[PDB]
């Protein structure tokens, strides 16, 4: 658990 | 291989293993202890005192009391899932709460020699639990021991019976055939779990719904005051006098908006929870209400005399909260104290006649201080006591010459259970025909004799045990002679 | 991952016309999966050890 | 649960010395349903008295799960074979594939 | 079900109900056809030790 | 004939002393129904079995030498390939793989599996297959009806119009009214309710005919029917240079009798299998598995109107629930409704319900001879059930009180697991002596699981889904249940044998459970026995006899079918404050619970006469209990009602006894016969706190020392024919002195007692050449049984808008003086004229079979042989009772499924 | 064989036909606005000020 730290790359493939 | 199952879903009898069983487990023990110390237990023993008289409302039902039916008396009341009232119903329910006290007391100690409290804070509060558990044991053994075991000043017994107490079980098992201890045995133990447990319990008290120490100390108050040990009974009294202040009103409407109101009684020194939901129930035989639409109707099975009528004098605050003249909508009088509580409703117009449990009271410990002082021989710290609580209820006794003091606590306590205590030790014979009835009242008023003479020192001023017991327990003495 | 598997496999010549068979398995497993584990949390996964 | 049926009868002869035939045809029918129901609870006080029916009874109160899925393949196919002498085989096939 | 128009239970109140659009829908699903031709070649060597 | 009677390898059944009866594959196959124990009454001398419905999916009560105790469970423990099962899990087995089985009763036999064998073990084994150079296939089909047993009892129903004047003269209508005034437009004029609904107003008068006064209704039409029967299985055998098989897969469909569903369907499959893999080692396994589909009619034992056979009897003749063309008219009319009532097959259409459940067995050895005389054998086994279960309201129905829907969904999981292990050693230390001596370990262990969930306020068909339901008041707390318990034994057994003349064997076992108290976990049975061959010894050579054996026997055992929880002090929710949680103690417990313990002495006689022809065995019993399982009545000083205690004793004393008999006149005729009888007295011996006489509140019984629990009502004694009243008898006040006015300090103990004494059953058979004959009976007599419908179809103050019987209509009047029914104005009770004599004797199979000859299948080698048979099952019956049945009940007979009449075909092709 | 397998809790879009169909399609249309105009939606151009 804990704060979500953002700005990810949405996997596809 | 281990081939225990225990079950999923209930918890069982067991040492603790945790503060929060710990807990549970106690309050379970408190919301026990409220159906246990009810006012309508002690009913019966007001009844039986020389101060009420049956109407033509009765079914024969409050009849056995008053008149001394010693018949019905032999075996009476019922215990079973229906219902549990009468001379069995206050058995039961006072060896239910000492069995399960025993059961927490016992599980507490366990726990506590077995180190399973994590940090310092739960060792403290586990210790001061397990005081208040060994409070609760004194007080199950203590109001067993008052109605089921002889008083010294009693004439003619069986044989046997003269020093014995009620079945000292201190272990938990509900399956126990065993005889009765002695009754200096039951009054060691009584004043050794009070004296252990005074002195864990924190100075302060922490809240009224719980066991605090001025409830300890109330309790040896009027516990050596029965025992007859005057000594010790004012020095444990005047520890908590000084703590609660007397109710101060001017007007007998302010009187029953401060003394109804239990959150706003400044008085009350152990008392249990109650709301409007959770609690809360309906004490109504002594005045036997009802509620109609908006107000309350009166139909009583059983009005006091008249001389109850006149130890009141008339600006009084009592006589209109204690005593009411609201008997045939406008004669003589009733005992209305346990009429209602106005925050215990659910809509604020339609009444519910319910009322919360209390259990101890400052009126009482000043009542004790100064009975002791007036008879240890010290007499300037009896008169003050006495002027203070009966200015403040109202109208002022002049001087004390030791009635007035009877008088005093035959007002105040009324409605309690305490008069029939009173009687044995003040040497009071009954004389229920001697007295005469209300002049309002005749026609609803019945006219009739006691079923049986009771003389001071007569055998049936304590209760008998019951009929289930002593037949499948041969090693139980009974007490009357019949 | 954790599994307590069993196999029989039977396979059998009646007579001259016929030939039966049968492969009977089952098994009792119990998973259970770090599901975490793909995001980013606080001190969560590889993300929190750098 | 997943159900399975593949019926096939082959044939295979010599319609010379050298000439190896073999005719193969079959049916298969695939199946499957699932489903997946679930149920909760919340306002537990004590670590013992947690089955799922000792609850809180008010608005902790929610709505249970359920989810259903299912297929089917329907398939027919034939295949032929040939062989010449030892050193030529050519092979031949066709199938028929419904699905849900 | 991927080819079918769809609606599902979308509540407002807790009186009646209420019905969204879920899927669009495509009444013309068919099959993904491949097509694949290969060519091969097996060899062996030193009494079939390569 | 070895018979296995517990663990180890079988003896014999000649040398063993411990009373078993074996029922061989005959008494086992092609059996219409799915309980297996029903083919069993009448055939076990001893053994009272008794099925109390007509369900398909409904399971026997089997009692071994009466009833053992009071307050717990008197059935078997059912055993099958050595792990123990219930009678619902053996439901889903094939029977056509089952290749014998044992009933073990008496603790001689059955001391081996004490705390679990005090009252009788049931021991089913199943095939392997015998070893062929070719294999074997069996191929079985069935095919049969069945409909119900007999429709007596609406013999003396009322028709249309004495019920229209019966009730119009009983001033049920009003005070002025008159026929053709009440039948006329208040009655037949209630074509107001069925013009408010769109689906019956153009209905009404053409098609539906709803109120018919002419000619009255069928209501067995309408609520009975005839049902069908599909059965098929085939089964592979076979076997080789140590290895042996048996295969089989199967099918079974029943659909019950009653209009509102109960069938029962099962596809199931089996694999057993036992390899010898070299000179010590032998590996074996038995794999069995089941999809069952099971529906039960649950409106039966409860009292609603228009339902079950309450409905066939009650309800008024002058309603239709038919329309012009003789189907069901899915709705019916009833005077005083608020919207019409619905029939059977739309009430089963509107509630759909579902039940999957998915069985697997799996056990499985390792067996190992090393030292010539030495085996040690390792078994494991594990039994998986996992059931899904769906129930569905249906919404948008007109007849229903609300427009919306409701779902219900849930999943059953339970896990039993058994390991044993077991090591035997036999051996000779001269000629003329052998010993067997066995040590072994066991461990069971069970685990039980339920969840379930609903939810409700739907508005359509297709979207009702358990999450698409109304939120806020619509919702509920789920459902979570777990039960579990372990068993941990240690047994032991001698074997000693002199010459050929004379064996006596001893048996120990140590249990311990999960259920006993937390101080005497421990338990410890004996036995010891002894079996004397008299014939060959003493007497040597006979004209007449042939064999003659004397046993003896005695042993201890116990009945742990307690409580899973029942010794422990159980602690619920007591809340001080509103919103933290309270605990206190609720229960009480007991940490000395025992397990009901119990001694049995045994005497039997066994004798073979002319050739071995005719065959008699004779067997005397004592069965003492003690330390049963009451929830007695505490002293106040508990602080609790009561506390579940061992007290008590029990004493059942009988003799049975059996014999065959074979009767040729010819070389190709064959005659066969065979009885058995059990004669049985219980007896109470002593109760709890010095107590002479208990009662079980709302049970209607009663415990006495020194008679069996009998009943516990008034007596009836008639009517007055001075003024038309009931009288009952006053207990004592002997001249007997009649009262006329019913109070409940007027009841007694009737001396008839509640488990019937007498059981029995005997059998015929001829065989001519391949054509047989069968037939089987079966008895139970001295069984009493109040018939609840009795209470309501002669009733003559209030339920007056039922149908009556048809001796109320001389009802006592001061013109019609001389009968014996009573006023109208009176209400019955439930006194002695309504316990009823429901002893019986059952035709309970009856076959003709033809085995086609050899001489047909000549010049072929596919087809090896064939069978043909007709079969009927419960075909004739003798009975007293009024009330549909007399087996189906069981101390009450309350609104029953009656027990069916089958008509059954079948073919078998063993090629 | 009929393959024919149609969602659970799913019905086909079509044309009014009822009453009580045009209430149902409206009582999803407001349920829908619920969760579009919310303040969840509306704090991104909030913070950007
Ligand atoms: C639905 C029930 C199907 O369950 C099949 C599972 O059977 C269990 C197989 O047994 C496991 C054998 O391995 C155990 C040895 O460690
Ligand atoms: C003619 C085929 C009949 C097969 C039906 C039997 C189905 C029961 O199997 C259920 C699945 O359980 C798997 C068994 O696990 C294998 C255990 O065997 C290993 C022991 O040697
Ligand atoms: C866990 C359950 C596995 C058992 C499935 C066995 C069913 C196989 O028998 C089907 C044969 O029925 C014939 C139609
Ligand atoms: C062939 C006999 C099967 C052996 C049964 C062993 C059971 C093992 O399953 C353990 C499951 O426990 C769950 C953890």
């Amino acid at each position: 658990s804990g704060a979500t730290t953002a700005t990810t790359t949405t996997s596809n493939s | 291989c281990e081939l225990d199952r225990d079950p999923e879903g209930k918890d069982f009898q067991q040492p603790y293993t945790s503060f929060v069983q710990t807990k549970q487990n106690r309050d379970g023990l408190y919301a026990l202890l409220r159906n246990t110390e009810n006012p309508r237990m002690h009913f019966y023993q007001e009844l039986q005192s020389d101060m009420y008289c049956t109407t033509i409302t009765d079914g024969n039902s409050l009849a056995p009391f008053v008149n001394w039916d010693l018949g019905i008396l032999n075996d009476h009341g019922r215990a079973d899932e229906d219902e549990v009232s009468g001379i069995a119903g206050y058995y039961f329910v006072y060896n239910r709460l000492n069995q399960q006290a025993n059961a927490f007391v016992n599980n507490t100690e366990a726990a506590l020699q077995n180190q399973v409290y994590k940090n310092s804070t739960e060792i403290a509060n586990a210790k001061s639990f397990l005081a208040e558990g060994k409070v609760l044991q004194a007080l199950a053994i203590w109001r067993l021991m008052d109605r089921f075991s002889f008083h010294e000043s009693v004439t003619e017994v069986n044989s046997g019976a003269k020093d014995l107490g009620v079945i000292l079980l201190k272990e938990y098992n509900p399956g126990y055939i065993g005889p009765r201890a002695t009754k200096a045995q039951c009054y060691d133990y009584i004043l050794s779990r009070l004296s252990e447990a005074i002195e864990v319990l924190p100075e302060n008290r922490e809240s009224v719904l719980y066991v605090s120490r001025d409830y300890a100390y109330a309790l040896r108050a009027r516990i050596y005051l029965a025992l007859g040990e005057y000594g010790k009974a004012a020095a444990d009294a005047k520890m908590v006098v000084d703590k609660y202040p007397l109710i101060g009103a001017a007007d007998a409407s302010e009187f029953e908006n401060i003394y109804r109101s239990d959150a706003n009684n400044p008085e009350i020194i152990f008392r249990g929870f109650a709301s409007a939901t959770l609690g809360s129930f309906t004490a109504t035989t002594l005045n036997g209400a009802a509620p109609a639409g908006k107000d309350i109707k009166y139909n009583p099975s059983a009005v006091p005399f008249q001389w109850v009528v006149d130890l009141y004098e008339n600006e009084d605050f009592r006589k209109s909260v204690y005593i009411a003249k609201v008997v045939k909508k406008d004669k003589g009088y009733l005992v209305n104290k346990f009429l209602e509580d106005k925050a215990y409703r659910d809509v604020q117009d339609k009444p519910n006649l319910k009322v919360g449990a209390r259990y101890f009271s400052v009126a009482e410990v000043y009542l004790i201080l100064v009975e002791s002082a007036l008879q240890t021989g010290d007499t300037p710290t009896a008169e003050k006591y006495l002027k203070a609580l009966s200015k403040a209820r109202g109208a002022e006794v002049s001087v004390v010459n030791m009635e007035a003091l009877q008088a005093e606590r035959t007002r105040e306590l009324i409605g309690e259970g305490s008069r029939l205590r009173d009687m044995v030790r003040w040497s009071i014979p009954n004389n229920h025909d001697a007295f005469e009835t209300q002049p309002g009242l005749e026609g609803f008023a019945n006219t009739t004799p006691l079923k049986a003479q009771a003389p001071v020192g007569f055998y049936a001023y304590t209760w008998e045990f019951p009929q289930r017991d002593r037949q499948t327990n041969p090693q139980l003495i009974k007490n009357w002679p019949i | 991952f954790k599994r307590y598997s069993g196999r029989l496999n039977f396979e059998s010549r009646i007579n001259e016309w016929l030939k039966v068979g049968a492969n009977l398995s089952g098994a009792i497993a119990n998973r259970r999966s770090a599901d975490y584990f793909g995001k980013y949390y606080m001190g969560s996964g590889t993300f929190g050890v750098l | 649960v997943s159900k399975s049926f593949t019926n096939t009868a082959e044939y295979k002869f010599s319609i010379d010395e050298k000439h190896d035939l073999t005719a193969l045809m079959g049916h298969e029918y695939i199946e499957y349903e699932g489903d997946v129901i679930g149920a909760s609870s919340k306002g537990f006080e004590s670590d013992k008295l947690m089955l799922l029916s000792q609850g809180k009874t008010g608005n902790s109160l929610s709505l249970p799960e359920h989810r259903v899925a299912e297929y089917a393949y329907l398939s027919f196919f034939s295949r032929f074979n040939y062989g010449f002498d030892k050193w030529m085989y050519i092979d031949f096939s066709v199938r028929n594939d419904q699905s849900s | 079900y991927n080819h079918q128009a769809l609606v599902t239970v979308n509540n407002y109140t807790e009186d009646a109900m209420g019905l969204s659009i879920s899927t669009a829908g495509n009444p013309d699903l068919s099959w993904e056809k491949q097509s694949q031709f290969n060519f091969g070649l097996a060899a062996g060597a030193f009494n079939n030790r390569l | 004939q070895v018979v296995v009677l517990g663990y180890g390898t079988g003896q014999k059944l000649s040398t063993v002393s411990g009373s078993v009866a074996k029922v061989s594959s005959e008494k086992l196959a092609e059996k219409p129904v799915a309980n297996i124990m029903d083919a069993l009454q009448g055939q076990v001398a001893g053994m009272q079995v008794m099925t109390t419905s007509g369900d398909p999916t409904a399971v026997a009560s089997v009692e071994i030498h009466g009833t053992g105790s009071l307050g717990a469970s008197s059935a078997p423990l059912y055993i099958v390939d050595g792990m123990q099962t219930s009678l619902d899990v053996v439901a889903t087995m094939n029977p056509n793989d089952f290749e014998s089985m044992s009933v073990l009763k008496d603790a001689s036999a059955t001391s081996i599996y004490g705390a679990r064998a005090a009252n009788g073990v049931v021991f089913i084994q199943t095939k392997k297959g015998k070893m062929s150079e070719r294999g074997r296939i069996t191929f079985n089909a069935s095919y049969g009806i069945s409909q119900i047993l007999n429709t007596k009892p609406l013999d003396n129903m009322m028709t249309g119009d004495e019920l229209l004047d019966f009730q119009v003269k009983a001033g049920f209508w009003g005070n002025n009214q008159t026929v053709q005034k009440v039948k006329d437009m208040i009655l037949a004029g209630a074509e107001d309710l069925y013009g408010n609904y769109d689906s019956l107003k153009d209905e009404y008068g053409k098609t539906l005919f709803p109120v018919d006064f002419n000619h009255d209704a069928d209501w067995l039409k309408a609520l009975f029917k005839t049902a069908p029967t599909s059965q098929g299985d085939i089964s592979f055998s076979g076997g080789s240079q140590g290895t042996s098989y048996y295969a089989s897969i199967g099918y079974f469909d029943q659909e019950g009798m009653a209009r509102e569903p109960a069938n029962f369907k099962r596809y199931s499959g089996r694999l057993n299998f036992e390899s010898r893999i070299n000179e010590w080692l032998k590996v074996g396994a038995n794999l069995s598995g089941a999809i069952a589909n099971r529906r039960s009619a649950d409106y039966f034992g409860k009292y609603y109107m228009g339902s079950g056979t309450f409905g066939v009897l009650t309800m008024p003749r002058y309603y239709n629930p038919f329309d012009v063309n003789g189907d069901l008219a899915d709705v019916y009319y009833m005077y005083g409704a608020t919207r019409p009532s619905m029939t059977e097959p739309y009430f089963a259409k509107m509630r759909p319900f579902s039940s999957e459940s998915h069985q697997a067995n799996v056990n499985g050895f390792a067996q190992i001879t090393p030292i010539k005389g030495l085996t040690l054998k390792a078994q494991a086994g594990v039994d998986i059930t996992n059931t899904r279960t769906s129930s569905k309201r249906m919404p948008n129905n007109p007849y229903d009180s609300t427009p919306l829907g409701e779902r219900r969904e849930r999943a059953y999981r339970d896990v039993s697991k058994s390991f044993t292990n077991t090591a035997e050693y036999k051996f000779s230390i001269d000629e003329k002596h052998d010993l067997t001596a066995l040590m072994g370990h066991e461990y069971i262990e069970y685990e039980g699981d339920v969840i379930g969930a609903s939810s409700k306020g739907f508005e359509s068909d297709k979207l009702m889904l358990l999450s698409q339901g109304k939120t806020g008041n619509s919702l509920s707390l789920p459902e979570h249940r777990v039960a579990e318990y372990a068993y941990l034994s240690f047994f032991s057994r001698f074997n000693y044998g002199f010459d050929k003349w004379m064996y006596i064997d001893f048996s120990v076992r140590n249990d311990q459970s999960s259920r006993f108290g937390s101080n005497n976990r421990s338990a410890w049975f004996y036995s010891v026995g002894g079996m004397f061959d008299i014939y060959n010894k003493f007497i040597q050579e006979s004209n007449w006899l042939s064999d003659l054996r004397l046993k003896m026997s005695y042993g201890t055992t116990g009945n742990s079918e307690i409580g899973n929880y029942n010794h422990q002090a159980l602690v619920t929710v007591n809340n001080y404050t509103e919103d933290a949680m309270g605990l206190s103690i609720s229960t009480a417990g007991n940490p000395d619970l025992s397990w009901e313990k119990q001694s049995q002495f045994n005497f039997g006689l066994a004798a073979g006469a002319f050739n071995n022809r005719l065959s008699a065995e004779v067997d005397f019993y004592v069965r003492t209990t003690n330390d049963m399982l009451i929830d007695v009545p505490m002293p106040y000083i508990s602080g609790f009602f009561s506390q579940y205690q061992n007290v008590g004793s029990m004493k059942n004393t009988g003799v049975d006894l059996s014999l065959k008999g074979t009767i040729y006149q010819n070389k190709d005729w064959n005659v066969y016969a065979s009885a058995n009888f059990n004669y049985n007295r219980q007896e109470i011996t002593k109760l709890f706190f010095g107590l002479n006489k208990y009662m079980l509140p709302n049970t209607g019984t009663i415990w006495e020392i020194g008679y069996p629990n009998s009943f516990y009502m008034a007596e009836y004694a008639g009517i007055d024919k001075k003024t038309g009243k009931q009288l009952w008898y006053v207990p004592g006040q002997v001249d007997k002195v009649t009262t006329s006015q019913y109070s409940a300090d007027l009841e007694t103990r009737i001396d008839k007692s509640v488990t019937p004494p007498i059981t029995g059953g005997f059998s015929l058979g001829a065989s001519w050449k391949g054509l047989s004959l069968d037939a089987d009976f079966a008895y139970i007599v001295g069984k009493w049984m109040i018939n609840n419908d009795r209470y309501f179809t002669e009733n003559g103050g209030g339920l007056m808008q039922l149908n009556k019987d048809k001796m109320l209509l001389n009802a006592w009047t001061e013109d019609n003086k001389e009968t014996d029914v009573p006023k109208l104005g009176q209400s019955p009770q439930f006194d002695t004229h309504l316990l009823e004599n429901a002893s019986f004797l059952r035709l309970k199979n009856l076959k003709l079979t033809y085995v086609l000859p050899n001489s047909l299948f000549a010049g072929q080698n596919v087809i090896g042989g064939a069978r043909v048979y007709l079969m009927a099952r419960n075909l004739l019956t003798v009975t007293k009772y009024k009330g549909f049945d007399p087996e189906a009940g069981g101390n009450v007979g309350k609104n029953q499924y009656p027990n069916s009449k089958q008509y059954v075909a079948g073919i078998q092709l063993s090629f």
